[PDB]
């Protein structure tokens, strides 16, 4: 079960798996998920991606279905 | 002739739109309490220098229509101060928002001590007192010449050592040195950006933070387009002993007339990219 991200982002910040199962940082830090700098790989769950569509705008997050 | 009436006609619609914007700019940091901040008192500076510049234009396109300056002696020595003034002030004015930007994106922990407003004040009293170092000499200096055509304005050297010395000094402090200042924190602060999730902990202080640091660039990389080459011109001038033809004449007033016309450019960009001037101008016009 993978959250693969795709479209137009700057950078990708803090993925995560919400039933708050895991969270894994772009750096590896993790609260078992692995994640390659574009997809993480870890009732029904639901992908959750943090980011920034560009150097100036606003933090973002991004659910699944 | 022809060129004399196009200059007067383009310097009034500088005048008008230039001094109007500059006044509301002010009026409007005054009026409201919340518009206070250190980047506000910094803004403040640059647009009190910009009425400044823009109160002279008529005197001078009087003077080109005429063909003399009739205005007198006094006048003379304070319109070109004042020409001097409106250049250095506004380049470290710039130069000292964007260390204020710096400090505020890279060092929060003691940003925080250091961006009280009364310290902006004081920066820019040491603004003025440190221009004044180049200013007050040019206004001792200039000098009503009485040529037997026509009266003319100008300003009297002591001429080679003098005169390019002061064209030098004005080329090397109020031109390269804070260029350079300003470009490398901007590298700095943009090796920071690029890396941090949050810049503040707070979304929306993250938000405000990237904002306010987008509208300083795009303001001094406005600043520095339109006066590069007038400065340039002066230095390729000083060498070259460039023939007189109608091309010289056009080209020089032409640069002159660019470096005037940013003084009206800056209230129109504060209302486009700041959520509280647009908001406070509306405010005030209705
Ligand atoms: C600032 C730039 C424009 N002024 C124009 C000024 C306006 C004026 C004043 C009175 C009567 C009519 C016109 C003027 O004509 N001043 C005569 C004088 O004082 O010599 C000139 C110097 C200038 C090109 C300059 C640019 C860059 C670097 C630099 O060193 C110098």
């Amino acid at each position: 079960l993978s959250c693969a991200a795709s479209g137009t982002i700057f950078r990708l910040y803090d993925m995560g798996w919400y039933r708050l199962v895991a969270s894994i940082t772009s750096g590896g830090s993790t609260k078992t998920i692995s994640r390659d700098n574009n997809t993480v790989y870890l009732a029904v769950y639901y992908c959750n991606a943090e980011y920034r569509t560009g150097i100036w705008e606003e933090l973002l997050d991004g659910w699944g279905q | 002739m022809v060129t004399a009436i196009t200059i007067m006609a383009l310097y009034s619609i500088v005048c008008v739109v230039g001094l109007f914007g500059n006044f509301l700019v002010m009026y409007v940091i005054v009026r409201y309490t919340k518009m206070k901040t250190a980047t506000n008192i910094y803004i403040f500076n640059l647009a009190l220098a910009d009425a400044l510049a823009t109160s002279t234009l008529p005197f001078q396109s009087v003077n080109y229509l005429m063909g003399t300056w009739p205005f007198g002696n006094i006048l003379c020595k304070i319109v070109i101060s004042i020409d001097y003034y409106n250049m250095f002030t506004s380049i470290f004015t710039l130069c000292t928002m964007s260390v204020d930007r710096y400090i505020a994106v890279c060092h929060p922990v003691k940003a925080l001590d250091f961006r009280t407003p009364r310290n902006a004040k004081i920066v820019n009293v040491c603004n003025w007192i440190l221009s004044s170092a180049i200013g007050l000499p040019v206004m001792f200096m200039a000098t009503t010449k009485y040529r037997q055509g026509s009266i003319d304005c100008t300003l009297t050297f002591s001429t080679w050592y003098w005169e390019n010395l002061l064209k030098i000094c004005v080329f090397i402090f109020a031109f390269i040195m804070p260029v350079l200042i300003i470009t490398v924190c901007y590298g700095l602060m943009i090796l920071r950006l690029k890396s941090v999730r949050l810049l503040s902990g707070s979304r929306e202080k993250d938000r405000n933070l990237r904002r306010i640091t987008r509208m300083v660039l795009v303001v001094v990389a406005v600043f520095i387009v339109c006066w590069t080459p007038i400065h340039i011109y002066v230095i390729i001038k000083a060498l070259i002993t460039i023939p007189e033809t109608t091309f010289q004449t056009v080209s020089w007033h032409f640069c002159i007339a660019l470096g005037y016309t940013n003084s009206c450019l800056n209230p129109v960009l504060y209302a486009f990219l700041d959520e509280n001037f647009k908001r406070c101008f509306r405010e005030f016009c209705i």
